[PDB]
């Protein structure tokens, strides 16, 4: 038996959501005091009236807040023995494919954050390949419908396909039976173009989730709801603690087979033109959170109603929905069957909130700990090596504390082809 | 896009590049500092004796004390065709700001962990100066660098000997609570928010180095065409060229005192910028520093490349094996002598009952009395006397120590001679001579000289401030090796008696000596002895 | 292991650190040894107030 | 903020941090210049 | 008390003085013969035995 030391090389991984995600770090001093979150102002907006005579009606000042919160630590706690010999030539191997699992890990939890928790829904009724030009009607209309809603899109935006649906674009590209440039690049290649109908980025993320359908039907509002916008409320002693703006629940007649992820829209809702709150011809999407109780659910854009007379003014100025819930509106489900899910999004939406571990530190002796950063995502780690008692061997630990965030659930978004029936 | 993100990352690469021989340093210098016996396994087992027999120390003492009689010093030298003094002002400077005392430190101490680890570092650095400056109220320093191993990471895509390939550089500084405190008063930072960066320790490491704060310094090298302006000058001459960042302020001051532009290029050059940093964030981000190149200058024992990885050795690691199995061995011998028993008869108790007070050990009876009988058996039964063996040292364990004796007598001679090492030492301070000559260049003023005077053409702002003005006819001298001297004074005594030393008894020789004799110290006698060698000389035309 | 200087008192300890690297903890312990002597209890004395029935 | 406690703090750092070469230095001293036998607790027993 | 001069007038003198890892060493001659001269001297009380 002669076992050499040529590798084989099986797995390549990529990820680019990971990369494009936008990265956070802020003071691990004040962290630890604050409890591993902290809260980020919102851009006011500004209500306005008409009329000469303003007395007695002149508006507060309201200003909303999101909160940012970390998760657990993601390790690769595994065990040395110095005394054999496949546990010394694989060690180094081990301590590179657990640098390349960690990258994989965080990139699929920003898919997975960026997919359950994407507001808007664009569906179609069919496939992409089935009619001509589908691929760009599909990201066509993620781009306009982030164009009516006034969305702010400085940063830049991105729209990641699957791969299926990648080869269904090419394909429609390629049975064209003209070659110009578009063509040409995605018959030698399989890219379709670097940017699609607005996206200035286009790209294809073999790593994202497939939202299995929904089993809910017949569900309908419980109640008449108003959800107002409020940046602090007051607890049991009085103290005054903030509100997110990013969730509202709502009792609804039975959250039976709802599950985090799933898309509703309530049927009579309308979505707003934000600046201008102007009604647009597109029904509000939402994307439900939690399924807190077995009669509610949290649905991450809180619906704001501008006809809602029980809003003070600088409230009203938050409206996104053009009407509130009225104790009987049917909530239509979006997601009426399984199909791996295409995630648009504004590139200022998702970030990475990033706290180091401090085992470098004196209270660590006896503990050989080093700064470990993470390939193409931008991340850094911990790796710390610890001797056992009377044996030549150790454990080995790479651990890496992260928390993905979407700041602005109304930026991300999701594409669901094939939602007929 | 981050920068913290990508100084980590090439922190990181460049981290996991060096650690086998940062490993085998650290290993190398705690083996020859702190002890041979190198277990961290040893405070948890049963306590066994474990001696320190040296055999490689006396070499280590015999190579440093013979690198230290060899005194190595930058040597400027005019250039090919150049002015034949152009150099005199540069070796004035470098004398003037090199013979302190901190200059000697750094360089014994690089010396020193060169023969023992393999590797050793210096640095160079820049502070003003109001009392006795060296030249435009700044002086230049050579601070020391302890364990430049572990302390300094280079770029690892860098294929040269003193590193001057390598674009970056981080530096992990480690002070106590008073340091970082000043540290932080110097440097304008926040000395509340306490610093933390990597510094791992070895598992043999007994103590704790309490209370101390590390941070990195990230020096980094960007080469770029600049835009350089070209004036006339109004005192003489007419092509002078400066760089438009030298130049940012006294643009107008120029042409108020009488510079009038000519022409405006680009020039390529190197600029050195660095970053004061931290594990979690990046606390100065690019302080531009004077100079083109990185002011870290590292010297190296036996250096290579095995497979694209770098190895540097000094005289410890090759003689590690012998010396553990000799303290071995040798502890193991003296386990022997102490724990055995001792060569004493073997008695039956019915043999010597009754007669115990005799075998003690006293001198008081001329003989040893035996019982005889038995009342059972009759008479006892004979049989010779057996003595307990006396202890012995087995003929492996002495082979094995003599042999590991000699094998690390065999591989602990450097050279035949410390000449590989000397040269290593030499072209570690041409390094340092290149580096010094950019940052006097960058911050010093240099005097032009001309053949019709040394003309130093300087202007002040309007904010009292002085800016130098220096021509790109700069690099006038290059850099070579020669003996360590105190100051010009001094060196041109001992050139002065070299030439002596070859000039037979004639007219040249009546020369040099009046010459040596002019060039003397004061103090009464010798000093009226110069004042007649003077007159001489003048006399002689 | 690093010594640990008691203020006020002109006394030493021993302050110690350890490391877990399967739960990410530490522990340190300052020790202090020490032993208060009488040497002279006849020499040492008592003074007590108010000591009626 | 007190005088005393900062020149205290300055002198137990630098006692704390320079402990084991001066106690290997003093051991060294007294090998050398009054007695390379210091049982003391095996000497009394 | 302001005394003279700018430095400290503490002058020190060392012999083989380096840093190991953050923590100054200092050995003159005797360290390393200390434990030769020990079983040198066992040896000979043994032997006086």
């Amino acid at each position: 038996t002669l076992a050499v030391d040529e590798i084989i090389e099986t797995i390549s991984a990529i990820t680019p959501m990971a990369q494009k995600a936008k990265k956070y770090t802020p003071p691990a001093a004040s962290m630890q005091r604050s409890s591993n979150t902290i809260w980020m102002p919102v851009e006011q907006e500004s209500p306005t009236q008409e009329g000469w005579d303003l007395t007695d009606k002149a508006t507060g000042l309201l200003e909303l807040n999101v909160a940012v919160n970390m998760g657990e630590p993601d390790n690769d706690f595994f065990q040395l023995r110095a005394d054999d010999l496949r546990d010394e030539t694989a060690y180094r191997r081990r301590i590179q494919s657990a640098a390349r699992k960690l990258a994989n890990n965080v990139e699929l939890k920003v898919a997975n954050m960026a997919a359950e928790m994407g507001s808007l829904v664009i569906t179609s009724p069919d496939a992409i390949g089935t009619n001509t030009a589908d691929a760009w009607n599909f990201v066509a209309d993620a781009e306009e419908i982030m164009f009516s809603r006034e969305l702010n899109r400085d940063m830049g935006t991105s729209y990641f396909f699957n791969p299926q649906d990648y080869k269904k674009a090419g394909y429609d590209l390629t049975k064209r039976d003209i070659f110009g440039r578009i063509p040409e690049e995605a018959y030698r290649d399989g890219t379709i173009q670097r940017q699609v109908a607005g996206f200035d980025d286009v790209l294809r993320s073999p790593k994202l989730p497939v939202l299995t359908k929904s089993t809910a039907t017949g569900i309908t509002v419980s109640g008449a709801q108003s959800f107002k916008p409020v940046a602090w409320q007051l607890d049991n002693d009085g103290n005054k603690v903030n509100v997110d703006n990013r969730f509202a629940t709502v009792t609804l007649s039975a959250t039976t087979g709802m599950k985090r992820g799933d898309k509703i829209s309530f049927a009579g809702v309308k979505f707003l033109g934000q600046m201008a709150k102007n009604v647009l011809a597109q029904d509000a999407t939402f994307s439900v959170v939690r399924v807190v109780d077995g009669t509610h659910v949290e649905i991450t854009p809180k619906p704001v109603a501008l006809d809602d007379v029980s809003l003070s003014p600088e409230q009203r100025a938050y409206a996104n929905v053009n009407t509130s819930l009225a104790d009987a509106m049917a909530v239509n489900i979006l997601n009426v069957k399984d199909a791996r899910t295409n995630v648009f999004w504004a590139d200022d939406a998702i970030r990475i909130v990033s706290q180091p571990i401090p085992a470098n530190h004196e209270l660590f002796a006896g503990m050989k700990t080093t700064s470990f950063s993470i390939p193409d995502v931008g991340l850094n780690g911990i790796f710390a090596t610890q001797g056992d008692i009377s044996t030549l061997s150790g454990l080995c630990r790479i651990a890496l504390w992260y928390g993905v965030n979407a700041t602005r659930p109304e930026a991300i978004g999701v594409g669901l082809p094939g939602q007929t029936a | 896009e981050n920068r913290l993100e990508s100084i980590l990352s090439r922190f990181d690469a460049d981290w996991t590049a060096s650690d086998e021989a940062r490993r085998e340093a650290k290993n190398d210098l705690f083996f020859s500092r702190v002890s041979q016996w190198d277990d961290w396994l040893s405070q948890y087992t049963t306590l066994q004796y474990r001696g320190q027999f040296d055999v490689v120390r006396p070499v280590v003492r015999k190579l440093v004390s013979e690198m230290r009689q060899n005194p190595i010093d930058v040597l400027y030298r005019p250039k090919d065709g150049a002015r034949p003094d152009a150099a005199d002002v540069l070796m004035g400077m470098y004398r003037t700001d090199m013979r302190h005392n901190t200059a000697k430190i750094a360089v014994n101490i690089a010396v020193r962990e060169q023969i023992e680890a393999g590797v050793g570092a210096w640095r160079l650095v820049t502070d003003y100066e109001d009392q006795s400056p060296t030249s435009n109220n700044q002086v230049i320093r050579r601070e020391p660098i302890h364990s430049a191993c572990s302390h300094v990471i280079w770029d690892s895509n860098s294929k040269l000997m003193d590193k001057s390939d390598a674009r970056h550089c981080t530096v992990i500084h480690s002070m106590s609570q008073n340091g970082w405190e000043d540290f932080a008063e110097k440097y304008d930072l926040d000395a509340d928010d306490i610093p933390s960066f990597q510094n791992p320790n070895d598992w043999v490491f007994p103590w704790l180095t309490q209370d101390t704060i590390q941070i990195a310094e990230f020096y980094e090298v960007v080469e770029k065409k600049e835009t350089a302006f070209i004036y006339q000058d109004p005192v003489t001459g007419e092509p002078v060229s400066y760089f438009k960042r030298d130049i940012k302020d006294v643009i107008d001051d120029l042409a108020d005192s009488g510079f009038i532009k000519i022409a405006e290029r680009q020039i390529k050059r190197r600029r050195v910028y660095k970053s004061i940093i931290t594990c979690t964030a990046v606390l100065k981000d690019k302080q531009l520093i004077a100079g083109e190149h990185i002011p870290i200058v590292p010297v190296f024992g036996e250096w290579g490349f095995v497979e694209d990885k770098e190895v540097y050795e000094g005289v410890v690691r090759l003689t590690k094996d012998g010396q553990r199995l000799r303290n071995m061995i040798m502890s193991f011998n003296a386990d022997i002598v102490a724990r055995t028993p001792k060569k004493k008869p073997f008695f039956w108790p019915e043999q010597i009952a009754g007669f115990e007070h005799m075998y003690d050990g006293n001198d008081d009876y001329p003989y040893y009395l035996l019982n005889r009988t038995d009342e059972n058996s009759g008479d006892l039964p004979t049989q010779p006397l057996a003595y307990y063996e006396n202890p012995e040292v087995p003929q492996a364990n002495a082979y094995m120590l003599e042999a590991a004796t000699s094998a690390v007598k065999e591989v602990a001679t450097l050279g035949v001679e410390t000449y590989v090492f000397q040269d290593n030492l030499a072209t570690a301070m041409r390094r340092d001579g290149e580096i010094y000559q950019s940052i006097v260049n960058d911050i010093y003023d240099v005097p032009r000289n001309v053949t019709i005077l040394m003309a130093e053409v300087v202007d002040l702002a309007t904010g009292e401030k002085q800016v130098l003005n220096d021509i790109r006819g700069r690099y006038e001298c290059y850099t070579d090796v020669g003996p360590s001297f105190q100051s010009m004074k001094q060196q041109n005594r001992a050139e002065i008696l070299e030439l002596l030393g070859k000039t037979p008894q004639g007219t040249p020789e009546y020369q040099l000596l009046l010459l040596q004799y002019f060039t003397l110290l004061d103090g009464k006698g010798v000093e009226m002895m110069r004042d007649y060698a003077n007159k001489q000389l003048i006399q002689m035309g």
